[PDB]
């Protein structure tokens, strides 16, 4: 944690994730 | 703190020492939280930002 | 020899540079520890044979 | 068909397991990274700290260089991990 | 056997430390070769 181990955050999150998904699944 | 050397943010914490405890020790075998050897006080040590 | 004595010391102040300046000591080897930066540490016990 | 799979996601989370493994493999792989700060290597203390502030330079230098040499090989076992479960995690992709 | 039977203890651990370094670099080579191996036996087994 305080060791210079961090995470990074992905670039698509959940939210656009499922708007992806809500896409694909209308079309 | 009597030998212990480091950098880091001394703050009031909330840990529940035990009296015949002096220091905290975290995951990563480092420094954690300390008693003050002059002032029967907890304080955490938080790295600096 | 055989019957080394062993003095146990607790609750003092040492500066160790009585240490240094006597130039008595024709044996001065210092092995797990540098001698010089003692003053800045802190210990829990420590033992004199 | 709809509301059994429902049924089985709500009743059970051991279908979900091909995430959770992957989740539990990181895990332990940054568990494995902070406790390996914790082994002396050889040297005579695992805090870098207190190697400082115990030793002069001409013994502190091998004794730090112990430790480097320990957290780095330990470093570079985690770094493979991660670089063969990323070309897993590529050939999932790939699959997906 | 041979070390810890001829040398005094305090070289004995420096020789003892240095076999089991060449070993465990040894066995890292040995498992990562495994891995990689293991990695295209696995793409043969997803192939067939
Ligand atoms: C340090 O000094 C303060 C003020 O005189 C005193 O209250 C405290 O007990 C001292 N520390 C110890 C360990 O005795």
């Amino acid at each position: 944690k305080f060791n210079g181990l961090t995470v990074l955050p992905p670039l698509l999150t959940d939210e656009m994730i499922a708007q992806y998904t809500s896409a694909l699944l209308a079309g | 703190f009597n030998g212990l050397t480091g950098t880091g943010v001394l703050t009031e914490s909330n840990k529940k020492f035990l009296p015949f405890q002096q220091f905290g020790r975290d995951i990563a075998d480092t420094t954690d939280a300390v008693r003050d050897p002059q002032t029967l006080e907890i304080l955490d040590i938080t790295p600096c930002s | 020899v055989y019957a080394w004595n062993r003095k146990r010391i607790s609750n003092c102040v040492a500066d160790y540079s009585v240490l240094y300046n006597s130039a008595s000591f024709s044996t001065f080897k210092c092995y797990g520890v540098s001698p010089t930066k003692l003053n800045d540490l802190c210990f829990t016990n420590v033992y004199a044979d | 068909a709809i509301g059994k799979i429902q049924d089985s996601l709500s009743s059970t989370a051991s279908a979900l397991g091909k995430l959770q493994d992957v989740v539990n493999q990181n895990a332990q792989a940054l568990n494995t990274l902070v406790k390996q700060l914790s082994s002396n290597f050889g040297a005579i203390s695992s805090v870098l700290n207190d190697i400082l502030s115990r030793l002069d330079p001409p013994e502190a230098e091998v004794q730090i260089d112990r430790l480097i040499t320990g957290r780095l090989q330990s470093l570079q076992t985690y770094v493979t991990q991660q670089l063969i479960r990323a070309a897993e995690i590529r050939a999932s992709a790939n699959l997906a």
